């Protein structure tokens, strides 16, 4: 998995 | 809890060298306060603490996937779409974040600063360089260490050997003047390390845990069609709703400004949002207590997208609640969560 800020 | 904090305002801590040394001790000792009550909390460390010694060898690091963050939307309610651009430097990004363009506008007071960002957050949108895997301190640092904080976070890693990005590692954010975090809780409701390395102010906006069911609800009333499709579609990080439409809707919420060389600690199921003030660069990570356990078991996750964080609570269960075990597999566990209540660890502040 990972970490995101989206968008 | 319910007598310390009962107006679940953002508190300010100055540890002194001694304090500061044991990073759980203070998180910890701070929840005896009633800190985690706003959802956010700032940490001044001792002046002589320094995590690294010089900023002046930094232009040459690569940021590869910056974003171009557009903004739509209009009366407080907004939707920010990241758009991926080729990769460039820290020297790339700093000629463009201080170029007339991009340039942090000429103010007093920071309402002033604040109005301007609420009344232009749609108009020339700007590069953001997010999701940076690395850290800026050095190695011998061993206060507050970003990158080996110590936590119960760590039996993820030590047991399943599964490696998170941004969530058990760290990552740093190069911003610039109109870079936005949208409204979001943690990945699993766990907590959140933040600290400005340099640069201009970063502002924040939190929502008490207690209350965050009522912004959950409000956000489900202004977009049902990403409501319908996902049950946390604010785990996407794309909605941005102003003070003023908090203020409108009865929504309690807090705002703090922090400044470079200070920490700002998120905790479990504290909805937070904010805004760069201009070029800067932040370290983040991901932590745990005995109390975030409960959180992380009872997260309601992202059910439309296949990458999203999932970690296997089945370690923390048979390690920390051995007799409810058998109760949490057969799903007969429906244990009501207390916000106000402070972490087991908090004992010998009492
Ligand atoms: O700085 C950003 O944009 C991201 N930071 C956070 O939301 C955090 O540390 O929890
Ligand atoms: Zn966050
Ligand atoms: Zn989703």
């Amino acid at each position: 998995a990972r970490r995101s800020t989206g968008g | 809890s319910e007598t310390l904090n009962p107006s679940a305002r953002i508190m300010t801590f100055y540890p002194t060298m001694e304090e500061f040394r044991n990073f759980s001790r203070y998180i910890a000792y701070i929840e005896s306060q009633g800190a985690h009550r706003a959802g956010l909390a700032k940490v001044v460390p001792p002046k002589e603490w320094k995590p690294r010694a010089s900023y002046d060898d930094i232009d040459d690091l690569v940021i590869p996937a910056p974003i171009q963050q557009l903004v739509t939307g209009q009366s407080g309610l907004f939707t920010q779409y990241n758009i991926q651009k080729k990769a460039m430097t820290v020297r790339e990004f700093r000629k463009i974040a201080n170029s007339d363009k991009y340039c942090t506008p000429r103010y007093s007071e920071f309402e002033e600063l604040e109005r301007k960002y609420w009344k232009n957050l749609t108009f020339n949108p700007p590069i953001y360089g997010a999701d940076v895997n690395g850290t800026l301190y050095e190695k011998h640092v061993d206060e507050w260490n970003i990158g080996r904080l110590r936590t119960i976070l760590d039996l993820v890693e030590k047991e399943s050997g599964i490696t998170i990005e941004g969530v058990n590692t760290p990552y740093l954010y190069f911003g610039m003047w109109k870079t936005s975090f949208a409204w979001h809780t943690e990945d699993m409701d766990l907590y959140s390390i933040n600290y400005l390395h340099f640069g201009e102010p970063k502002s924040w906006y939190s929502v008490p845990p207690e209350h965050g069911k009522r912004l959950e609800r409000l956000a489900k009333g202004f977009f049902p069609g990403s409501a319908q499709s996902c049950e946390a579609f604010l785990r996407h990080k794309m909605t941005l709703i102003s003070p003023l439409m908090l203020k409108k809707y009865g929504i309690p919420f807090d705002k703090v400004t922090q400044e470079a060389g200070e920490f700002m600690i998120t905790f479990p199921y504290g909805y937070h949002a904010g805004f760069n003030h201009g070029f800067n660069c932040a370290e983040s990570t991901n932590f745990a207590t005995r109390r975030w356990i409960e959180y992380g078991k009872q997260a309601v996750l992202c059910s439309c997208r296949k990458d999203m964080v999932k970690i296997s609570m089945d370690v923390f269960v048979r390690k920390f609640q051995p007799e409810r075990y058998k109760l949490w597999k057969a799903g007969k566990d429906n244990t009501v969560i207390d916000h106000t209540l402070p972490t087991p660890e908090a004992a010998e502040f009492l």
